[PDB]
């Protein structure tokens, strides 16, 4: 249902 | 100017923008298929500060707690800093615009970690000239099979 944000 | 002098000047510009929280040259629009987005209302030049991704700076234990309760949209930005996981949690509705910016792997902003005297900030820098009227976009960076199955827009 959810996603995230990740610094790359 | 030397490399160091240019870096110093840029840092000063960024620090001062973080402090003022000044968010000029942008506005909210409804973008087909995305909900709200933020669009440029002036040209930005490659390398310009655009906006802070502004919210509640938290560590990993709290970020897990909060995400268990949210699971409400997705406004959490994880990053690594001094060997620990932090999150900028922008779930709470404010007038800050960084939190409303949508995703593209081939966007026009790049997120950078910006340290001010030991406090990490996530900032968006223009990765190319940005036209007036165009949507601001950066890579959210979640490439997980679980996320992309559910949110195929992460693929583009
Ligand atoms: N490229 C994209 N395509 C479709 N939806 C997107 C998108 N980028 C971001 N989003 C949407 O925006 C969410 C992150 S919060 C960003 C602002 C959001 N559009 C809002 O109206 O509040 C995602 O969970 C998804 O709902």
């Amino acid at each position: 249902k959810r996603h995230r944000k990740v610094l790359r | 100017k030397s490399k160091a002098e240019l870096q110093s000047e840029e840092r000063k510009r960024i620090d001062e923008l973080i402090e003022s929280g000044k968010e000029e040259g942008m506005k909210i629009d409804l973008i087909d298929g995305k909900g709200r987005g933020v669009i440029a209302t002036k040209q930005f030049s490659r390398g310009d500060f655009v906006v802070e991704f502004h919210g509640d700076l938290i560590e990993i234990t709290d970020a897990k707690k909060r995400e268990a309760l949210y699971a409400t949209g997705c406004y959490m930005y994880y990053f690594q800093y001094l060997s620990k996981t932090y999150c900028v949690d922008a779930t709470r509705e404010t007038n800050r615009l960084g939190r409303l910016i949508n995703h593209s792997k081939c966007g026009n902003c790049q997120t950078k970690l910006h340290d001010i005297d030991g406090v990490p900030h996530l900032i968006l820098i223009a990765s190319r000239d940005i036209a007036a009227g165009e949507e601001l976009l950066y890579d959210y960076g979640d490439r997980s099979k679980a996320s992309i199955e559910a949110h195929p827009w992460l693929k583009h």
